[PDB]
């Protein structure tokens, strides 16, 4: 299932070294080890790069690096060329069943300068709430590089239903701009003393917190 | 990836 | 020179079947009995719906179905949802602990219905103006096909700066969602009578109009 985690984006100048880490959940604990990774371009299709924790395949050059502890695994860029720009995915197989993905990690020689995001949370209109309708919305701005990730809190537990997050789209700045949203029903939502949006971003995370109030 |  | 070979498409038709088709060579798919497919849906995670010729997850649906007939691997889907629109990937085992991928095939259904979209227009949140920032999300849901305008009026006359429109992304209904802003200061804001955001799809247009009143 959604198990493994990975940062949303991971960046770089060309030379620079970046680590990816996939810090999977309860995970396939006695002493789990075929963790695997996977680097997927731009339309093209996933290349294994890693596989058996640390053992790279035959093509890949050793600028690439396994490796893994209790509930991190490991992926290290040591030297960034410009062809390295990409998603790169982990893989854990639990049982045969079930063989669970990372949420996948944006390899980015940078460009522009850096940018985390401006988070601005919507609480429902009034009259939306007229209509008897409840929408809540996460706008997420000005971010570089593109490839953000939002969670959202019913009082600060998850809350995973009612959440959509569209996919980063660019400015006419040259930034990105993601949006996330909650719809509920109004009683839903005056039955919470806050609902938040948290957005990570290559070690920033922002959370807005909004409360229900009234009048309508 | 699971093995070979 | 190679990797499995995929049609690059298939179109299918709601409830009925469509089969891809993963081609290899005696050194791969046909030569050991481990081809695989991915579900991999608009830049997201993959997942492994077969795993070994025909072999599904306990858990995935309907007709998840594989027949390696020789050197030709094929992923029977039937009971066509529109939820499998995505990117189907097969994967071999090669020796000496290699996997081979395939070129993808990109599974369109259709059939599925044309919805217009809900627009939900949120005026600036009380913090926001206390910071002195005022954007104004229009969020457009809930759309099929995933092509819409956006305009903006700062009441009347048409608002064509300052304006930020992500561009549609698939929710989790095989439908499409899409945002746009526009960054006032809360003198703009107030400065007028109403802030209009207009989606045109498919030759309807649904303008939604704020005016400065709401509770929060």
């Amino acid at each position: 299932p959604s198990a493994l985690t990975q940062p949303p984006s991971a960046s770089g100048s060309l030379g620079q070294s970046v680590t990816i880490s996939c810090t999977g959940t309860s995970s396939d604990v006695g002493g789990y080890n075929y963790v695997s990774w996977y680097q997927q371009h731009a339309g093209k299709a996933p290349k294994v790069i890693i596989y058996e924790v640390n053992k790279r395949p035959s093509g890949v050059p050793d600028r690439f690096s396994g490796s893994k502890s209790g509930n991190t695994a490991s992926l290290t860029v040591s030297g960034l060329q410009a062809e390295d720009e990409a998603d790169y995915y982990c893989s854990s197989y639990e049982g045969s069943d079930n063989f669970v993905f990372g949420t996948g990690t944006k390899v980015t020689v940078l460009g522009q300068p850096k940018a985390n995001p401006t988070v601005t949370l919507f609480p429902p209109s009034s009259e939306e709430l007229q209509a008897n309708k409840a929408t809540l919305v996460c706008l997420i701005s000005d971010f570089y590089p593109g490839a953000v990730t939002v969670a959202w809190k019913a009082d600060g537990s998850p809350v995973k239903a009612g959440v959509e997050t569209t996919k980063p789209s660019k400015q006419s700045n040259n930034k990105y701009a993601a949006s996330s949203y909650l719809s509920l029903t109004p009683e839903q939502w005056k039955s919470h003393r806050s609902y938040s949006c948290q957005v990570t971003h290559e070690g920033s995370t922002v959370e807005k917190t909004v409360a229900p109030t009234e009048c309508s | 990836x699971x093995h070979x």
